[PDB]
């Protein structure tokens, strides 16, 4: 994806995280490519959104990336297994 | 030495002559029987009085503690006090004459049994 | 319960002052032994106004009840005086603070 | 979709939030086109609506689309394990 | 990977923690090469990622190596039962 | 328990007042030391008449119970009072507290 | 624990007071940044004899544990005054207030 | 969060006592509003010297956060000052209360 | 300088002195050893006395804190700073004259320790 | 291993506790050397990592050795159930 | 064992609890020696750290041998439910 | 066994309680011989230990028999299910 | 519930003052015994200025709800103050506390 | 919510004080009865400088909210005084205390 396209999702306008949301989005693009077929060389079009939808979910667990959940003094969060699970399904289906 | 210190020398002479335990505070691994006295160090006043001499007013309080079963005896520990400190008490430096004393007593429940504790307060003018 | 303690009821019956002597003299009845159950003993600082003391403040446990008067227990050596009993259908339990 | 008709549901009357919705709204049509067969082109309108009800869901889950819980200052929200799920058996039903 | 690519993520920009971060990374590589067939002499670029991701969710855990919870003074923190999980499902899936 | 700290317990043995020397001076008896169980250090701001000082409130256990009299500890080069004992089966814990 | 924020300690010390000029001026020791964890930053009224201030009251962690005596730290731009240190084993935990 | 409701933040900058014409005439600097979340609207009794009012005790939370100086808010029609903001990594949230 | 700060000039010079520490508050990372001394700043009032000069009364609290273990020596400190800083005090631009001065002791347990807290008050009519 | 590299990842810059994680490290390395098959005397240098990450394990887990959870005011430790566990799996399917 | 082993791991450095742990070590060899098949007649040096690891087991447990949960004045432990349990998984696989 | 030995252990170095711990080994041993085979008049020096380690489980567990957890005031104990459990096993695998 | 106990309602119905006899002679109207259900008796200490009562604070519960004014109850031979009756659609609970 | 009670809502209307008459006779509106929802009846002891009063403070819940200015409320036959009043999306719950 763009970077920008990122960006606007998540409504951050300034400059200050570019150097973070471009290692999470270069990250979320080798993953997807790994789930691929092993002939596979390049994300299908179709499936671009997902790198886009992951970084989303990246970007939230910045400081909890092994963690199930995560408090201190009345802000908590709790967060789900594995990025991609709502994806392997449709990546399969598409493949098989 | 001041005449606080004087003052509560001699009446720890006083008071601890009688046999019965006198202390300041009571410390939490110490046992203590009923009765006991406990003695508080006095407060000074002074200012000048002559061209050649100060004077002042020193205060002091002694306090006894006893279970209420027997009255009599206990009011005979503060008779006692009285009569030994009053009128006036004399030592090295200072000079001690009673201006007034001042008894008050009350029932006290704090401890789970029944206590009386007598307040004995003692004004002596100093010279 | 384990009811393996053994506790001494005491009432201290509170006699009339008398003015020509000077003396309330107070009578204690005390009864036969009872099995109970307590608290562990704890010794805190309490701070009176002539100073510290080591008090305990506890609860005590008896199967059933007692048909008589009581104000104070004395139990592993230590004096109380009651300061509430709570009466179960099958138990009788006592608030209970060491005296001093 | 129109973007107006999510607006409307979410009751939205000025237009400080479009770029976010935009990207939800080009987001989920994104993945429902995923889930249909591969000779399917375009979303059938007979499904139109799953694109904004979607929309709305990830509307309300912004700031948290990684997450199972969350809790900030007082307020508390727990979502739902996946957004599609009640759709998965009208989409797989209407195809076979 | 390189440490950089570690460092740009989790968002560091001194050097006061790359002894630690070196030998988490050295860790995440051996781990790795322990994971695939006993023919692979290297990592395949392919998976490249997953060094850095784990060495990023070793970096949030450092000073927590065995433990499911970890609270201090009010920050409270429960972590993911196994570091590779995502992984095994890339890995096994593609030499088998 | 894990009771790897040790533990000097010490008896501060309360002298009578001498008026003719205006002394009142204290011996401590000082025992051998015990294996504990001690909560990890505080230093804590605590906010006397004369200003801050470093206070540290806390909790020490030992396996069984001690035969002899106690009044403060010595751990960790910190001296406490003791201001709780509390006494259980076959475990005995302590609530101390520093001086100053 | 994620240790991602940076403190610099400080040790304000406390000078003697010099009546011929009038002045107790102290001196700061001012350590290297530790790598630390620290809760998220507060900016509550504070309600002085002199008016609101914006105050921040706060916990700081720390791996292990420092050699050197410290009094005051200075993190996110903020200076704190250290009022609790909490020893643990292999971890250091300072609650920290404001300064103004 | 659902962020649906629009906050209006204003700094009220306060100006100095002119002691010639008995003014401290305060201006507000006002910006354009924001996209937050917002608790239930409140109407409790206060209870002043001077009688009864309406007050309103509320939380505001606003997506990662902004660059500029604030002090009041006004949302819903009713304007607050904000008592604490607690500044957490991609959210911030702030304690509000209502003037009068 | 107003003659509050001349005054506790003039006694912190005296009582830093004798060897014991002085100090106006003591900070959390500082180790005071006992015995040791807390002086407060003073009050002063003013009023016209004379067609050419006012006067007024300036007051000053010193305060002695030491372990209960020896009394006299504690006195002995008390003693020593009353002696110092009285019947007069002199200074640059002002001179102090005691009025009265007051000796008060207190029995503390606050620390978890039996110290002793003497506050000494010297009212000085100023000229 | 060395001490030395144990000693970097958990940061340790001093010596006061050199006896107790020499120890430690003697006891991973024979307890992994248990694990082997029987014919193996010597830890293949593909594994020489788990020596260290179980050594981390072990030295956060000073002081609670047999306990599933540890706590005290405020200070809470809750443990995993067997520090090789993650490892059993990688040294059966290396010999198998 | 040494007992100065197992004594150098839990960091004791005198003389006052050596009577317990020599027990606790003696009742250790002969737990495991009661593990090996019947023929076995000594603990192999291959197992040795096992009597180790149980002894600092157990002396963390000492005052709790029969307990699950142990609380005393806000200190709170809780207990693995068998201290050889790791090591039957070893033991076993070793002979058969 | 000796009561010393099952005395130093528990650390326990007066005579208040030697009326209680002899009726503990004597009930401890007559339980493991219970365990053995019906012709074993005497137990084997093999599990010689098994009395003193239940007889301390049982030596905590005094005013607690019956009971699954007991509780007063920040005292508190949960107790495990048999004292045998462990060496129901082991006395088992012994005679098979 | 178990409606076990017996109560007896009670209305003290309060007089006017007489200042020609200077009395203010109430009298009691008292109900027939209804079927209730109550807490165990406690008998705490409660501290008067002019010494130490046992009192007892309770609550008691009824069946659907009673036609007639109330004010104090007698049950187990003690008699209780009504302080408050709290009335759900089934049932009615009175909280009381002993007179004296 | 079961909204089975009605509630009549009404605004007593503060006037002035007329210095000539020496009144300032309120007047109240009074609205149409509303369904709603309310805690069961309490009848608190509240201790007041003249004596003893039967209290209630309460809370009434109504579906979505009402146009119109109210201040107090009279539903069971008692009449209260609004303390607060909290606004949901799609329901307002009011506290409220009985007058006397």
């Amino acid at each position: 994806t763009t970077l920008a396209d990122v960006k606007k999702r998540i409504g951050l306008k300034d400059e200050k995280q570019d150097e973070q949301l471009e290692e999470i989005i270069k990250s979320c693009e080798s993953q997807l490519l790994s789930m691929l077929p092993i002939e596979v060389e390049q994300i299908p079009e179709r499936f671009s959104y997902m790198i886009k939808e992951v970084a989303v979910k990246r970007y939230n667990r910045i400081g909890a990336e092994g963690m199930t959940s995560e408090a201190v003094d009345g802000r908590s969060n709790a967060y789900e297994l594995n990025d991609f699970k709502e994806y392997e399904a449709i990546i399969d289906n598409y493949f098989n | 030495m001041t005449p606080n210190l004087q003052l509560y020398n001699k009446a720890y002479e006083t008071l601890q002559g009688y046999g019965f335990p006198v202390i300041s505070r009571k410390e939490m691994q110490q046992e203590i029987p009923y009765p006991f006295f406990v003695i508080k160090m006095p407060e000074s006043n002074r200012s000048k009085y002559t061209f050649d001499s100060y004077s002042g007013d020193t205060n002091l309080v002694i306090d006894i503690w006893s279970v209420s079963d027997d009255l009599g005896h206990h009011d005979g520990l503060v008779k006692r006090c009285i009569d030994d400190l009053t009128p006036s008490v004399k030592t090295n430096d200072y000079d001690f004459e009673e201006d007034d004393t001042n008894i008050t007593q009350l029932v006290d429940d704090t401890t789970n049994q029944e206590l009386l504790h007598t307040s004995i307060t003692i004004s002596y003018k100093t010279f | 319960m384990r009811y393996e303690d053994r506790v001494i009821f005491q009432l201290e019956q509170v006699a009339t002052y008398n003015p020509k002597t000077s003396k309330k003299e107070n009578t204690l009845i005390t009864y036969d032994a009872i099995p109970c159950n307590i608290n562990p003993i704890s010794r805190a600082r309490k701070q009176l106004e002539f100073g510290d003391v080591k008090n305990d403040v506890s609860v005590l446990r008896i199967k059933e009840s007692i048909s008589y008067p009581v104000s104070h227990v004395l139990v592993n050596g230590i004096r109380y005086k009651i300061v509430d009993t709570r009466i179960y259908r099958h138990e009788t339990s006592y608030y209970i603070e060491e005296v001093n």
